[PDB]
């Protein structure tokens, strides 16, 4: 019937790609801080992630919810200075 | 590493070449040993002179042997390939490839049984156990 | 900084192993198709055969013949190696799990498969022989001629998504796969995939040409291990392309109800379990596909170059023009254009 | 044609100055376009920023000559991983 | 942090360097390989300026079709070539130097509009001011650059796409019609 | 309008708005709370946002300085909406935007917490979530039953709360 | 520092390392009869230039005008929603202008190589 | 799409006030640099009377 | 909503003596309003191409002896003649919309048909399945394209709201 | 051996001959001609019977055409 010796290197390939994907997802979640990745990022979404990084204070996507923003928040606004492009 | 991968050039030319294709057959497999015929001497570890050697082919047999990279062996399959054989007293024959190429294992048999060719391969792999390439440089 | 270097280490070491055991699995299954065992003399059940080949192959010397440019002879393995290996970034092993997530990953996947032709053609001129050069001509002409219909199949699939991102395609695919509406496209993408690597249904160079061992006949050692790695990386890479745009990338079933039974909250065991399911689905797609490549190798003779060019340009490509016309017209007749 | 279409399909950076100049040329016959000069001057220096670079080198030549240098609310530069640090 | 500043200038220097190995290389196809390297330097500059889409269009179209065509020609055809001997091109060297100076400066001249000639050139070099990039929240969808090209090739300049179809047709008909030998 | 590329350097300025401009409270909500309360700040503050953009249209290139007085009021009224939605349903609002924290902030993946939040805000803050430009005999998409596009993983807290709201009969 | 550019820097160092372990660890030991190209165990003279068929060169000359269309269809496929009903017809006309040049190519049999293995068509008329 | 246009004026007013504040800060800073030697910091190089955000700053 | 031109447009800007009907007529209206002399022009050009080829062989034959041209050429002559007849037909009939030739026959038809669309409670120029920006761009493409009929055939199929006319 | 009748000698007999002996060209052209003929003749049937066309998506902030009436609230 079915030979285990033929399917054993396929068992290895299946296990290596499976353990690779599982370990990668755990590293992505540990990078975000317990939540999932953002798999497609708009210009609007990129500006919004920068705004959130300005809102919460330091941390990546802490995702605070407050009525009224703090006082360093009005002053920590950044402009981006781009070089000459010669 | 030199044993478990074991690549001969398929020089076999006559009676003893079909007997080599029984080492490729599904009863006496050679894939299960690690043997595959890379059919170019630039990649084969070893050569098998499997068949006769006439006087018209002795430079051709040497030019095929000249090319293979430097860890190289050769096994001489058959009785026509060691000492002329059945055609020993003939005008157009080389009395074995010992005159042309330096041979390490002689496999005797006029159709040397696929059992016996495989046994010659195991004998060559035993010669590869005691090659001592790195102990030699320590000057044992 | 520690977290991105350990992820790329683990993805490297998972892919560079899985291209080694592909060749072992190939000799195994090709043996059992032909009613004989594969290798079983090198590991407990024949495993780490490819490591025996590789460690011996690194010990053979490198010969550089007198007609050759020695640089070009050694740089075409490096560029074919890196080009067959750079394309492993953009595949997702789950939603937004890549090695660089960029907004246009198909255009990258399609520009790297364009860079792989050179290491054939350029390798023809190193050791310039008129019996070698013309074989490199035939190989390169076949290689580009089937890359055309490869690129075209891609653009027909991106008609449904209108986004060059790849995990966007796979998230789009959750409603239905793209193989089941577009069934003839699976068959012609499979045969164009078999062509693009020059597999031995569609080979002429390794066997039939005036060289006994293809365009890479005169080699030994590192220039052979790099080509050998690059061909099977190309195997699993075009298998990955089929895995995401035509079969489901990481998608198997819904698995919301099984989670609402098992789990209670988001935790690292839940992300681990979901990652195992997603990459298991992707791996079983990719493994059935490499088995299909090895399965079509077993049963068939090969092609004349005339048969090959008459196949691509006269048969498959007019049919493909009909496909270009019929599919946006079907998206047209019903009121459904895909939004960015 | 693509007269004022930007990279995102919007209006380009100097569209308003160009459309103001086109308002100026719409209501105006020839031999009276000499009044339409300041709209054109505004458009060309919107494109190339020539008067702006001239003014900035006029004030930069004074900036290097002071030993005091800067007595103002200063501009603080930050590294990219410190948008909302404090 | 400021190691990542001079990249553009590096590519300029690198691009300069590559052209000297194009025009002076003993083997032809080695110099065509240097041209492939120059396409790669161009695509580096196009990612570096902010146009990541084009870089992969250059690697697809120029490297993967035009260079493959060129290498494919040089293989199965006969081309003599002479080396860069000093004796044959030392007679060219003074007109080379004069044309380098004049064509370089005069290429740098028309970006500028003072009537005085020396003021035209110095405005070429006054770029060291850093443009300020401001965030405007007026755009709601990810219209990339390729989407906008597909909107302007297809509505406002559809006729240019259609005359372009006539050009691609001609690029099919022509090489065929030369290399047929009908009957 | 264009992205910063080739070694952009971020800089901030410690400075203050001048005397003649009054002070204004700014919004401290983040992308998932803001994307959650988007429809309700658009429902309460339609004429103020419209006044701002219409002023900014009528004074061309004036832009910044001459319609500042009205961009005060849009921020103030949206802060009013989010304070009221906090004090009304902090828990179910939180359930919604914590669902939106996963799934790429896709609104497609969080229907069952969205139903709870829309009911709670229509009951107490009496604002309704609507999609304009939608002519009749066209069903709004966050009302439909068996959509084609379902999320990968339903989050657990909102499935449990949705089943409990079924059992309570409030749904 | 994303993990995209570690990879494109990191594949080469692996390849350079494997090439280096071959150059360091294997012997070199060449001579003249080892050098020289391989053709089946026989040396021969190579001819300086050889002739070829026009279809061989025509495949890759003809390849590029079809490739340039396939990359011209790539701006449309991203903007297919915006140009509803209108850019559709323009892309139809573009593809049809291409298809008639393609049917020129397939009617001329440009890529086909004939065989001069004619079976002696002419019969035996005698005297 | 309707969610994002409901969010647009709320964020546009915030970036508006940042533009006004930092622009007036830059004008007053260049005024305090060029004190003494007569030079109009307040005059804008555009001939139109409308307000415009500064660009092209001195490398920090 | 899908009826606003959002443009400024010349109003009743006659191109000759006679008052204009449209600035570009739709293809359907041109095929509707063409005179029997226009179908005569079509028939003239269908008959003139094969008779022209047979004539031009009767002047100087191809192979030295006079034969008739094959039916293979007469079939393509008929096709290209219908093409010339239709191009001349469409151009003649569009001239009467522009007011450069006599259109007193067609102007009464347009009074009647614009009065019939008002009674039936529908748009004056058609509901089209395009956003108004695409209608404007599409009919900037199709405006006055009957000039340059020599280079390329181009027609109007978009139901866009402006045709150079009041109301 | 199978010879070409030509499209002109018999139309439907040529269509049958192309279907039996050149099936790649005949079906490539059949799949190609099924596209725009159906796009012409099947879409008004769909708009009359299956479902009418969707409403257009917004692209920017939708400005009304009004004249800034006074608003009360949030003065200070
Ligand atoms: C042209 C003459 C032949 C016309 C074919 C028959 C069309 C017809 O009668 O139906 C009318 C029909 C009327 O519809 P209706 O029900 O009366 O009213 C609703 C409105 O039309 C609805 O308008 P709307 O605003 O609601 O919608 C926008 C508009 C959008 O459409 C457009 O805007 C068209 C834009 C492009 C115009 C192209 C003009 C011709 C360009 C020629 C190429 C230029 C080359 C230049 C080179 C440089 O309409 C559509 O959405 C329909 C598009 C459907 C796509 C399918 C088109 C199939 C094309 C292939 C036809 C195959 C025919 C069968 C085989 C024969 O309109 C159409 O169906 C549009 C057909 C578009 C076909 C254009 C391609 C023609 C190519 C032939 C050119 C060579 C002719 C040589 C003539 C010689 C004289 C010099
Ligand atoms: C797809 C979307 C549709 C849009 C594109 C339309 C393409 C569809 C064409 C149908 C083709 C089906 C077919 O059976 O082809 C078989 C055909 C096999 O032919 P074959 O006999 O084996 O050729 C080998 C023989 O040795 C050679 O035998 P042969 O030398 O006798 O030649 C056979 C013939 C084979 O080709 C054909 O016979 C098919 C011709 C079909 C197209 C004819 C359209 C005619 C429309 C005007 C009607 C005028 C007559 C009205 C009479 C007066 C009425 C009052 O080859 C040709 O001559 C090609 C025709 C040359 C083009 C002439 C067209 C003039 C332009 C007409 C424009 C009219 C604009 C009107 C204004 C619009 C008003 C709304 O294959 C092809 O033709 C290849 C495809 C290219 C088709 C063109
Ligand atoms: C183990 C577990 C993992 C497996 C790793 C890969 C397997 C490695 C196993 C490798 C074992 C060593 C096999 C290599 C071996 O014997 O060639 C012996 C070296 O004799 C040692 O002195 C031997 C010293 C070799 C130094 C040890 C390197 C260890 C491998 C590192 C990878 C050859 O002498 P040789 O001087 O004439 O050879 C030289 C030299 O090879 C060339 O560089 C020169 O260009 C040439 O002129 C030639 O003369
Ligand atoms: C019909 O007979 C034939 C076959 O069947 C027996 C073949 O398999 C084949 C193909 C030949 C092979 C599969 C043997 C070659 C296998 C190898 C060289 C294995 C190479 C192993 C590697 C590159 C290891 C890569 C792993 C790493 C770098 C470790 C990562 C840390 C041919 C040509 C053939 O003719
Ligand atoms: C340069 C080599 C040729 C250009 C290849 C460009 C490939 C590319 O498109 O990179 C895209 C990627 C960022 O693109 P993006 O899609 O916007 O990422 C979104 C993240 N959410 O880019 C990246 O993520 C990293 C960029 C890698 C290439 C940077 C190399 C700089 C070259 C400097 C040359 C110095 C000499
Ligand atoms: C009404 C609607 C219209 C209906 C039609 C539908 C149209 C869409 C269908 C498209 C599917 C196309 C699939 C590819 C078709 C290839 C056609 C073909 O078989 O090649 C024909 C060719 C001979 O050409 P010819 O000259 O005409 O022969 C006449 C003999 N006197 O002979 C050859 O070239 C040799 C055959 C080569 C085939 C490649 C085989 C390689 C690999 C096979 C893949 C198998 C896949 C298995 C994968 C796993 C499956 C579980
Ligand atoms: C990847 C890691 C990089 C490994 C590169 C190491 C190069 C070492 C090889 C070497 O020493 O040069 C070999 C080269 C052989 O060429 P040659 O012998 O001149 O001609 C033979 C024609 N049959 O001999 C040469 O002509 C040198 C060409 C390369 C120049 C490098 C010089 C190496 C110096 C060693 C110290
Ligand atoms: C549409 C574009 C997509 C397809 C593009 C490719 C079309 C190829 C056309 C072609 O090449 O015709 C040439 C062929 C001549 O055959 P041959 O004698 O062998 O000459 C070869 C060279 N010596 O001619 C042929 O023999 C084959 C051409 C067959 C044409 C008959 C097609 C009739 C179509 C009826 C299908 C109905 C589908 C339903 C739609 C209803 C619409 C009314
Ligand atoms: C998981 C994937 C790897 C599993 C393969 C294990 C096979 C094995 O470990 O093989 C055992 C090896 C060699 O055994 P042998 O003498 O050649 O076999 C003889 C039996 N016969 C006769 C049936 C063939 O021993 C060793 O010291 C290997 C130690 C280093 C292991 C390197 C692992 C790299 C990953
Ligand atoms: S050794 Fe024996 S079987 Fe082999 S070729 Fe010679 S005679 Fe024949």
């Amino acid at each position: 019937a079915i030979p285990f010796e033929a399917l054993l290197p396929y068992g290895i390939i299946f296990g290596l790609l499976t353990a690779g994907g599982g370990a990668m997802q755990v590293l992505h979640v540990y990078r975000n801080g317990g939540v999932r990745d953002r798999f497609a990022i708009d210009q609007w979404d990129s500006q919004m992630m920068e705004r959130d990084l300005r809102l919460n204070g330091g941390q990546g996507r802490k995702q605070v919810d407050q009525a009224t923003a703090p006082e360093a928040f009005k002053h920590n606004h950044v402009w981006k200075s781009e070089r000459p492009l010669i | 590493a030199r044993q478990g991968s074991f690549w001969p050039v398929t020089f076999g030319l006559a009676c003893c070449a079909v007997e080599m294709m029984h080492v490729s057959a599904p009863r006496y497999d050679q894939d299960r040993l690690g043997i595959i015929f890379r059919a170019s001497p630039r990649q084969s570890d070893i050569m098998i002179v499997a068949g006769t050697l006439t006087n018209k082919m002795a430079p051709v047999l040497r030019q095929v042997y000249d090319q293979m990279p430097e860890p190289r062996w050769v096994i001489s399959m058959g009785s026509c390939a060691n000492g002329g054989g059945y055609y020993h007293f003939s005008y157009s024959v080389v009395r074995g490839c010992d005159r042309i190429v330096p041979v390490d294992v002689y496999v005797p048999g006029c159709p040397p049984t696929s059992e016996a060719l495989m046994y010659g391969v195991f004998q060559l792999q035993r010669k590869m156990r005691n090659t001592k390439i790195t102990r030699m440089w320590y000057r044992k | 900084m520690i977290i991105n270097i350990v992820e790329i280490l683990i993805f490297l070491v998972c892919v560079l192993f899985s291209v080694a055991y592909l060749t072992v699995a190939e000799r195994k299954t090709l043996a059992y198709m032909q009613r004989r065992l594969g290798p079983n003399f090198v590991g407990y059940y024949g495993l780490l055969q490819a490591f025996a080949d590789a460690v011996k192959l690194l010990l053979k010397e490198i010969v550089l013949p007198k007609e050759s440019n020695y640089i070009i002879l050694v740089i075409s393995p490096l560029i074919t190696l890196i080009t067959a290996l750079i394309g492993w970034v953009v595949i997702p092993l789950g939603p937004g799990i890549t090695l660089g997530e960029l907004n246009l990953g198909i255009l990258f996947s399609l520009a790297i498969g364009s860079l792989g032709v050179f290491g054939s053609l350029l390798s023809g001129w190193s050791s310039n022989s008129k019996y070698s050069l013309l074989g490199s001509i035939r190989s390169t002409a076949q290689l580009i001629s089937y890359e055309l219909i490869l690129t075209s199949i891609f653009i027909i699939i991106i008609m449904f998504v209108s986004s060059l991102n790849i995990t966007t395609i796979i998230e789009t695919q959750r409603v239905v796969w793209y193989c089941i509406p577009l069934l003839p496209l699976l068959l012609i993408f499979f045969i164009a995939s078999v062509a693009e690597t020059a597999r031995p249904p569609f080979d002429l160079t390794e066997s039939e040409s005036e060289l006994v061992a293809g365009y890479f006949t005169e080699y030994s050692g590192s220039p052979f291990v790099f080509f050998f790695l690059a061909e099977y990386s190309n195997i699993i890479l075009i298998s990955a392309f089929n895995g995401y745009l035509l079969l489901g990338g990481y998608l198997s079933f819904n698995y919301s109800y099984l989670f609402n039974i098992l789990f209670n909250d988001y935790s690292y065991v839940s992300f681990l379990f979901e990652g195992l399911i997603n990459s298991s689905a992707y791996a079983i797609k990719l493994v059935f596909l490499m088995f299909s490549f090895i399965w079509v190798r077993a049963a068939f003779p090969r092609f004349t170059y005339d048969n090959l060019i008459n196949f691509c340009w006269i048969i498959l490509l007019p049919l493909l023009f009909g496909i270009f016309l019929i599919i946006p017209s079907t998206l047209y007749i019903f009121d459904s254009f895909p939004t960015l | 044609t693509a007269a004022g279409i930007s990279l995102t399909g919007g209006r380009n950076r100097c569209f308003s100055e160009w459309q103001s100049f086109m308002h100026c040329t719409a209501k105006t016959d020839a031999k009276s376009r000499a009044q339409c000069l300041p709209n054109f001057e505004d458009y060309m220096e919107c494109l190339h920023h020539t008067k702006e670079k001239a003014r900035l080198r006029e004030i930069e030549s004074v900036l290097k000559q002071k030993k005091e240098g800067l007595e103002a609310p200063p501009v603080k530069v930050i590294p990219v991983k410190a948008i909302g640090l404090v | 942090m400021y190691l990542t500043y001079y990249f553009i200038e590096i590519t300029i220097f690198l691009a300069i360097l590559c052209t000297i190995f194009i025009i002076s290389a003993k083997n032809p196809m080695v110099s065509i390989l240097y041209m492939i390297a120059l396409f790669v330097i161009a695509a580096m500059y196009l990612y570096l300026i902010g146009l990541g889409i084009f870089s992969l269009l250059y690697i697809m179209i120029y490297i993967g079709a035009i260079a493959v065509l060129f290498l494919f020609i040089i293989t199965l055809l006969d081309i003599n070539s002479t080396e860069l001997s000093v004796k044959s091109n030392i007679r060219d060297l003074p007109l080379v130097l004069i044309s380098l100076i004049v064509l370089t400066i005069s290429g740098l001249m028309i970006y500028s509009n003072d009537s005085i000639l020396i003021n035209k050139l110095l405005e070429a070099f006054g770029n060291d001011y850093n443009t300020i990039i401001t965030q405007d929240w007026f755009n709601i969808e990810n219209t990339t650059l390729l989407t906008t090209i597909g909107n302007v090739l297809l509505t406002n300049n559809a006729f240019i796409l259609l005359v372009l179809a006539i050009v691609l047709l001609l690029g099919i008909i022509g090489p065929i019609s030369i290399t047929m030998k009908h009957k | 309008p264009r992205e910063a590329a080739a070694h952009w350097v971020p800089f901030e300025d410690k400075a203050n708005m001048p005397d003649n401009v009054p002070d204004v409270v700014e919004v401290g909500a983040t992308s998932a709370p803001l994307l959650s309360a988007s429809y309700f700040i658009g429902a309460k503050c339609k004429p103020y946002n419209d006044d701002f953009m219409l002023c900014r249209e009528e004074s061309q290139g004036s832009g910044a300085i001459d319609c500042l007085k009205e961009g005060r009021r849009v921020t103030r009224c949206a802060v009013s909406v989010i304070e009221d939605i906090n004090k009304s349903c902090l828990d179910e609002f939180r359930l919604h935007w914590q669902c939106l924290e996963q799934n790429n902030h896709q609104l497609s993946g969080c229907r069952k917490a969205e139903a709870l939040l829309n009911k709670c805000v229509f009951t107490k803050l009496n604002l309704e979530k609507k999609i304009p430009g939608l002519r009749p005999d066209e069903e709004p998409v966050f009302l439909k039953k068996d959509p084609w596009i379902k999320p990968a993983v339903d989050d657990f807290k909102s499935v449990r709360a949705y089943a409990e709201a079924k059992k309570n009969g409030t749904l | 520092m994303n993990t995209f550019i570690i990879f494109i820097i990191l594949i080469p160092i692996v390849g350079f390392a494997l090439l280096a372990v071959n150059i360091l660890l294997a012997v070199y030991k060449p001579y003249n009869e080892k050098l020289g190209a391989f053709e089946c165990g026989l040396t021969s003279f190579n001819q300086t230039r050889l002739a070829f068929n026009a279809a061989f060169i025509l495949v890759a000359i003809l390849f590029l005008p079809f490739d340039l269309e396939i990359s011209t269809l790539l701006p449309y496929v991203m903007s297919i929603y915006l140009v509803s009903n209108y850019g559709f017809t323009i892309v139809l006309l573009f593809l049809l202008i291409l298809i008639i040049g393609f049917v020129y190519e397939i009617n001329t049999n440009a890529l086909k190589i004939n065989k001069h293995n004619k079976p002696n068509t002419d019969s035996l008329i005698y005297k | 799409l309707w969610a994002r246009i409901y969010l647009m004026p709320l964020l546009q007013a915030e970036e508006d006030r940042q533009t006004v504040r930092r622009s007036i800060a830059q004008l007053e800073r260049e005024k305090e640099i060029m004190k003494g030697t007569g030079f109009d910091v307040d005059k804008s190089v555009y001939n139109d009377g409308k307000f415009h955000a500064p660009a092209l700053m001195i490398p920090p | 909503s899908s009826s606003t031109p959002l443009v400024k447009t010349s109003v009743n800007y006659s191109y000759g003596d006679y008052p204009l009907i449209d600035a570009d007529p739709h293809f359907k209206r041109v095929v509707g309003y063409m005179r029997p002399s226009d179908y005569g022009v079509i028939g003239l050009a269908t008959a003139a191409l094969p008779a022209g080829i047979c004539f031009a062989e009767w002047l100087d034959p191809v192979k030295g002896k006079f034969a008739r041209p094959s039916v293979k050429f007469l079939r393509v002559a008929t096709m290209l003649g219908f093409a010339v007849g239709f191009g001349a037909a469409y151009a003649r009939s569009s001239l009467r919309f522009f007011g450069v030739t006599e259109n007193a026959r067609e102007y009464k038809k347009d009074e009647a048909q614009m009065a019939a669309r008002k009674a039936a409670g529908l748009e004056p120029y058609g509901t089209s399945s395009l956003t108004p920006e695409l209608q404007e761009i599409a009919a900037k493409n199709s405006a006055h394209s009957i000039a340059g009929l020599f280079i390329f055939p181009w027609f109007n199929f978009v139901n866009h709201p402006y045709h150079g006319r009041e109301q | 051996i199978n010879a070409n009748p030509g499209f002109w000698n018999g139309p439907f007999r040529y269509l049958r001959w192309s279907a039996h002996n050149r099936p790649h060209l005949f079906f490539a052209f059949a799949i190609g001609i099924a596209g725009p003929v159906a796009a012409l003749t099947l879409t008004p049937l769909r708009r009359k019977y299956l479902y009418p066309d969707h409403s257009p998506l917004p692209q920017s902030y939708p400005l009304p055409q009004r004249a800034r009436e006074g608003l009360t609230g949030f003065d200070d």
